[PDB]
């Protein structure tokens, strides 16, 4: 209904100040790409009140954090990119600024079901080597988890061994004869 | 680059027992493959 | 015409001597049944709980490997909170089979308890017997782990874990002296209204020692800033109190109920026979309630109602003279400062030796016992 | 649960398969052990040749995944067949069983020890010793059968390998449920051992007239010359039942008591008496507390000797079916003996767990399979088992269990070296209420491997596998969902498919697999811990019921949403816990509600995916997603 | 109970006991110092000293 | 220590176990295997080392042989304390070889 | 068992008296001479 | 107003059954602790 | 009392099967 990052949020900015002001940063953990600033944030320094206003008010710079992020090399093709939210927007930007080859899907849509785009997102995402605790994702339920039998998993073995040959223990105490 | 070529075999035949292992075969990496690359320049 | 009263202490009394001591215990069938029975009705409820605390869940094989990691404050809220309970009964149940003393009655005696020590003064409040203690004993187990669970869920959703913490964890709570409660309660509100901070955020009272003393809990950053504005003459000692406790403002009746979930529903559950002195409330006494309803009670004193340690003294008094006796005995169970009691308390009011018994017998059983190499 | 890998039987099931078929699996040694032509002789003169060459051998005790269990193919061989099955079996029953790495308390870290019982290492003694090197001690040192265990899945509890010769793992039983019957452990993992490839473990077993000439064990049958030998591995998961139930483990079955003596009063060093085996018979059924008409069947440990028989016989029906002073049987209901060792012969140290395991598949199919020792004649010593209602079937019986009751069952294994161990086992505790479909509809199907051939292997299996049983039962796509998801030990490369059902999952897998066949050159895609960028959208396409099947499938999700609906209202803010329970109210629902509903979406939403590992290189978001 | 009842003698007397598993070793070869430690409280605790 | 069987109460041979830690049997392996005879396995395997003890002394209680390898010994010390701690057994013999 | 599994209150000279006969006269001083079920375990093994 | 009164028996009453159920118990450590004392004193009497 | 008496006398002698001829060098090796 309204017009976010335009002249309109200008008399909000003051109070919005206060607000950002009453907070605790620390640094990031992992690199932020800000299309605040259109560039990759790595320090505190920077999440200061004046980014939450400055945010509100100011364009959302996709191609200037995007690109600032690639030429640091934080984004290449190989990477993953995974689409939390509603929707690939956001992810179809990803794809623009590193090429056409990433692999970037989303999860919850209204076209395409959950479990379908999951499917085709999981799928790549663990094929190309994730790792997983897949119990805090299912320990669920906690009168449907019931449990029960099923055969193993299916193995992929190959044959190890060390043939016993020439006889020598029916020789056991003899010299060399 | 000759050193460079024979360091990745040393790797894939034993690949912190098997550290240990790789740097003696070097003289005759837990704690310490690019990284190597690089740590042999 | 003597009364001796069972005093039970918080998370601030090292256990870790304790609970050592404890499994020194030889001398009971019954202390070694239920210590090494804990883990079983304490697993039975570590398993129901949020993701967050199957990520930072220590190891430990028994109720030993616990210790290090607690001296080290790298043990959780939950698990030290279950091993605080499990040395203080540990404690009480050596005493009354090891120690061949006799069980509370109503008529001589009375129990307290400051945050886990009102779960663990439920538990011996509700038995006839060391052997009908033993299983109450454990569901408390079970009731102190939830406990100290729940509050380490709201406190991580609070604040998170700080980055230079390197596995140990943050003391919610400090002591401050040389102020009234009342006094310190004003420079509390003073503070929350010069800076900004939210509404949950807030420092708080959170218990009442004294004349000039006291104890306040926020966030380590938080309390950390508070208590940096209080100068000397004024007093600040950290104390190892790893989650918000005695919070009406984080806390509601739906976590209480939570925490006792635990509890089948039944109509056989003892109530309490012997008075409990629960000092924090408006009702100074409380006899006869049910067990679940009771522990219900006590977990809402640990996680909504504030300490009134300034009001345990005159509580057990009270009740001392309202049956008519002289004195009383302290008997404390892993009780911070707990040889000062017995002084306060007859302040408001106006001879032992071991039992011998079968040769064989007043030593330890023939069950559990320091084997000789011979 | 118990896995296991015994002879002609790759699973429990084809084992089933051996026993209710009347299978006899005993044949000359294969080649691939040691040559019979040199090694056997009718009438032994040479040293180290034996008189028999018989066994029930696990052709396939070689195979082993490298991949798998961080290993190499130089340093896989060096194993025993005893360390790599035992590796395989413990986890494939943490597969079936309640335990995987990081998921209940009961799975932590060092709450979780391991016993294995042990009575033969050839493979230290025959073949890594021709060419001894670096990974000889690391490959045949007992020790490691179950310290492997521990290292790989991280299991910091206690290990041990007990050696009471034949009653090897049965002993580990008991030491395993002393120690969950201490605290000092409630997981535990118990299993049993017995590959070998040396001919003088058969050579000095034969000069002391252990082993059987003409066949395999035959028990009960009136010529019986020995036992014979039988290859087994086995691993079990063990926990005390009420936190069993409290995480609502499956339960095949529940241990009541198991008790260990020695037969000290013997004539001599070799033959197990059986005074000492009643004492101890009568010793648990009093510790447990059940009178002889409780058991109803007793698996005996038959070594296809006619003292042996005999005497173990007696010593039973004294026990489970005394005789009344005027002559009539004292109990009311059949006993049913067998022995295992019949068909797989005689596995020593695992045939205690062999035994054990041939009860839960008994237990399982409510049968009890026929007996095969006899080849001609019932022993003319024994007691008359007739009189007392004692039978050996010769065929398969049905063996209903009683409405509202338990059945159980007394288990025997027993050593030359004369201890003498036995258990009583009673059926699992029966369901809650009933079964129950599980209300999600969609589930989820994971695959992984080290390798990408083992990889497009594992998609192969996967798929032959449901093509076999696509239309049993509507609960195999739940079951084996949440058990391939959380039941699984998982590594780098791994495969995902999705569906309603069975079929969904098959075109998915299929599809996957002609990726693998075809366009697909033999290396991997990047195995760097491959980054993840998560990138967080503004409110603009956000949806009325959105995420409502993850509030509902997912708890820790729910706990987060309804934390932070806790959290919104005590900061007075608006309720987000209603967007999510219901839709109507999206259509009223106004810019505050609107935004916190997308923004507690989005870090419920990442939560998530953390929680399945994904590791975030870094992050982005447009507008509103930023703040998540 | 049963030693000095006996009249045996006695040269010392174990208190305690323990056993864990050095699971977060880099290797199957090298016990690290971590699960070492735990340990030594372990039968600290245990013992009661 | 004195031990008489039968003697006392503790000393009574069915209250007797016995728990040795053995890493190899090296004696099969290498010496006795040069000629297999009727006592090889009675003489190789690590079972008996616990075994021929109860047998000789009359002892009914349990008989075990622990390998963790180079901490055998304590761990079936650690069996044996257990024991006594568990009232399985009056008197324990542990031992190391 | 019966009062401690059982549950049962311990008997009081005010509600119950005890009594026994040859073997059940011991064992009836033992039960007298006690509060409680802990109490009344030395007693229990002096009198066995 | 009713009185409890508790009578134990002789040799004449059987205790096989009697003991054969109380070395059942388990619920309660005190009974399993003094059927465990009770033989190694009998004995050491 | 126990007193610390010297243990019982044994009547020993020497069992031993020699270790010959090095055959273990030649584990594996055909007889030559």
């Amino acid at each position: 209904p309204m017009a976010f990052h335009t002249g309109q949020v200008d008399p909000i900015l003051p109070e919005l100040l206060q607000v950002a002001a009453a907070c605790s940063i620390q640094d990031p953990q992992i690199p932020v790409i800000s299309p605040a600033y259109g560039k990759v944030i790595r320090s505190a320094k920077d999440f200061q009140p004046e980014y939450f206003t400055h945010h509100c008010r100011s364009s959302v710079n996709m191609v200037d954090a995007l690109q600032s992020a690639v030429e640091e090399g934080l984004l290449d093709k190989n990477v993953i990119g995974l689409e939390i939210g509603p929707g690939p927007v956001v992810t179809q930007f990803v794809k623009e600024a590193v090429g056409t080859t990433m692999q970037t899907f989303a999860s919850i849509n209204k076209d395409k079901d959950t479990w379908q785009l999951m499917t085709q997102a999981l799928a790549k995402f663990y094929l190309a080597g994730a790792s997983v605790e897949w119990s805090r994702y299912h320990e669920d339920f906690p009168g449907a988890q019931k449990v029960l039998e099923l055969p193993a998993y299916g193995w992929a073995l190959k044959n190890y061994w060390l043939q016993y040959v020439n006889d020598w223990s029916l020789r056991k105490g003899d010299p060399a004869v | 680059g000759t050193v460079w070529r024979d360091a990745l075999k040393i790797l894939s035949e034993e690949s912190s027992l098997m550290s240990l292992v790789i740097t003696s075969r070097l003289r005759d990496l837990f704690e310490e493959i690019f990284d190597l690359r690089k740590r042999f320049s | 015409a003597q009364m001796r009263v069972v005093a039970f202490g918080d998370q601030t009394y090292d256990c870790s001597e304790a609970v050592s001591q404890l499994l020194r215990v030889r001398d009971d069938a019954i202390v070694v049944d239920f210590l090494e029975r804990a883990p079983a009705v304490l697993k039975a409820e570590l398993a129901r709980l949020s993701s967050e605390q199957q990520e930072e869940t220590p190891r430990f094989a028994t109720l030993a490997e616990l210790v290090p990691r607690y001296r080290a404050g790298t043990l959780n809220p939950a698990v030290s909170q279950a091993l605080t309970c499990i040395a203080q009964l540990g404690l009480f149940i050596r005493q009354h089979s090891s120690g061949q003393e006799a069980y509370p009655t109503a008529h001589d005696s009375c129990i307290t308890g400051v945050a886990t020590g009102a779960l663990t003064a439920v538990a011996v409040g509700s038995a006839s017997s060391v052997t009908a203690l033993v299983p109450l004993a454990l569901h408390t187990v079970a009731v102190a782990v939830r406990l100290g669970a729940r509050a380490w869920e709201i406190g991580s959703c609070l604040a998170d874990a700080r980055r230079g913490a390197n596995g140990r964890y943050a003391s919610w709570t400090s002591a401050v002296g040389g102020i009234s409660p009342q006094d310190l309660q004003d420079r509390i509100s003073a503070y929350t209204a010069e800076q900004a901070l939210a509404s949950v955020s807030v420092p708080y009272l959170s218990a009442a020692v004294g004349p000039g003393q006291s104890s306040v809990s926020a966030a380590p950053v938080i309390l950390d800033a508070f208590l940096s504005t209080l100068l000397r003459p004024l007093t600040t000692t950290r104390l190892p109190i790893t989650a918000p406790y005695h919070a009406p403002h984080l806390f509601t009746a739906k976590d209480v109920q939570h925490v006792t979930d635990c509890l089948p529903p039944s109509e056989a559950w003892p109530t309490v026979r012997i008075p409990i002195i629960s000092f924090s409330r408006d009702e100074a006494v409380s006899r006869g309630a049910s067990f679940p309803a009771a522990m219900s009670e006590a977990v809402r004193d640990c996680l909504i109602r504030p300490i009134a340690l300034d009001r345990m003294a005159v509580s057990i008094a009270n009740h001392a003279r309202d049956l008519g006796k002289d004195s009383v005995l302290p008997s404390p169970i892993a009780l911070s400062f707990s040889d000062k009691l017995g002084p306060q308390v007859n302040s408001h009011l106006p001879t032992s030796k071991s039992i011998p018994s079968a040769i064989g017998a007043e030593q330890q059983p023939m069950a559990k016992s320091p084997i000789a190499i011979l | 649960a118990a896995s296991g890998r015994f002879p002609q039987s790759s699973s429990m099931d084809q084992f089933w398969d051996v026993l209710i078929n009347g299978v006899d699996t005993h044949e000359l040694v294969p080649p691939t052990r040691w040559n019979a032509a040199t090694h056997v002789s009718e009438d032994p003169k040479a040293k180290n040749v034996s008189g028999t060459g018989f066994g029930c051998w696990l052709h396939e005790a070689g195979e082993f995944d490298a991949a798998y269990f961080n290993m190499s193919p130089r340093e896989a061989p060096q194993v025993d067949p005893a360390q790599r099955l035992a590796l395989l079996t413990a986890t494939e029953a943490l597969e079936q069983a309640g335990v995987v790495p990081n998921r209940t308390s009961s799975t932590q870290k060092n709450r979780v020890g391991v016993w294995y019982g042990a009575t033969s290492n050839d493979w230290m003694e025959t073949n890594s010793a021709q060419n001894v090197d670096t990974y000889f001690i690391p490959g045949g040192n007992r020790a490691f059968i179950p310290g492997r265990v521990n290292y790989f899945h991280k299991f910091s509890g206690p290990s041990y390998t007990i050696d009471t010769a034949c009653s090897s793992s049965l002993a580990a039983l008991h030491m395993a449920c002393n120690a969950l019957w201490r605290g000092e452990v409630d997981t535990a993992i118990v299993g049993g051992t017995n590959v070998l490839t040396n001919p003088d473990m058969t050579a000095g077993l034969d000069a002391g007239h252990f082993l059987s000439r003409s066949g395999n064990c035959k028990t009960f049958d009136d010529e019986a010359d020995g036992y014979c030998r039988g290859e087994a591995v086995v691993t079990l998961i063990l926990k005390r039942l009420p936190d069993a139930q409290a995480d609502k483990d499956p339960i095949q079955a529940s241990i009541l008591g198991i008790a260990t003596n020695h037969s000290a009063e013997a004539a001599s060093i070799t033959r197990p008496h059986a005074g000492a085996q009643q004492d101890l018979f009568q010793q648990v059924l009093t510790e447990t507390g059940l009178t002889a008409n409780d058991i109803s069947v007793c698996e005996m440990h038959g070594t296809g000797t006619q003292a042996g028989d005999s005497g173990e016989t007696t010593s039973v029906v004294e026990t489970l079916a005394p005789l009344n002073r005027s002559g009539s049987a004292v109990r009311t209901t059949p006993l049913y003996i067998g022995a295992v060792k019949s068909n797989v012969g005689h596995a020593e140290s695992a045939a205690g767990v062999s035994s054990l395991a041939k009860i839960l598949l008994m237990l399982k199919h409510s049968k009890i399979p026929p007996h095969v020792g006899i080849k001609t004649k019932l022993n003319h010593r024994l007691p008359d088992l007739a009189a007392r209602n004692t039978h050996i079937a010769r065929s398969e019986v049905p063996w209903p269990r009683p409405k509202n009751g338990k059945r159980r069952v007394l288990l025997n294994n027993f050593s030359a070296a004369g201890g003498n161990t036995c258990l009583v086992l009673e059926d699992a505790p029966e369901p809650e209420d009933s079964q129950e479909v599980d209300p999600r509809e969609h589930h989820i199907v994971a695959l992984s491997a080290k390798t990408p051939d083992s990889m497009v292997n594992n998609l192969t299996n996967m798929i032959t596998w449901i093509d076999k049983h696509s239309g049993d039962s509507l609960a195999t796509l739940p079951q084996l969902s949440y058990t391939t998801t959380a039941r699984r030990v998982h590594h780098r490369h791994r495969a995902v498919a999705t569906g309603t059902d069975l079929l969904q999952i098959r075109s998915s897998l299929q599809e996957q697999l002609d990726r693998r066949v075809s366009g697909e050159r033999s290396i991997p895609h990047p195995p760097n811990g491959p980054s993840f960028v998560l990138a967080f959208t503004g409110q603009g396409s956000a949806f009325a019921g959105m995420g409502v099947d993850l509030y509902k499938r997912f708890a820790s999700f729910r706990s987060d949403i309804a934390r932070y609906d806790q959290i919104c209202e005590g900061m007075s803010l608006p309720s987000i816990k209603a967007m999510f329970e219901d839709e109507k109210v999206f259509s009223t629902a106004s810019p505050t509600l609107q935004q916190l509903t997308h923004v507690c979406f989005q870090m419920a939403l990442y939560r998530l995916w953390k929680s399945l590992g994904v590791q975030a290189k870094a992050v982005v978001g447009h507008a509103l997603g930023e703040y998540a």
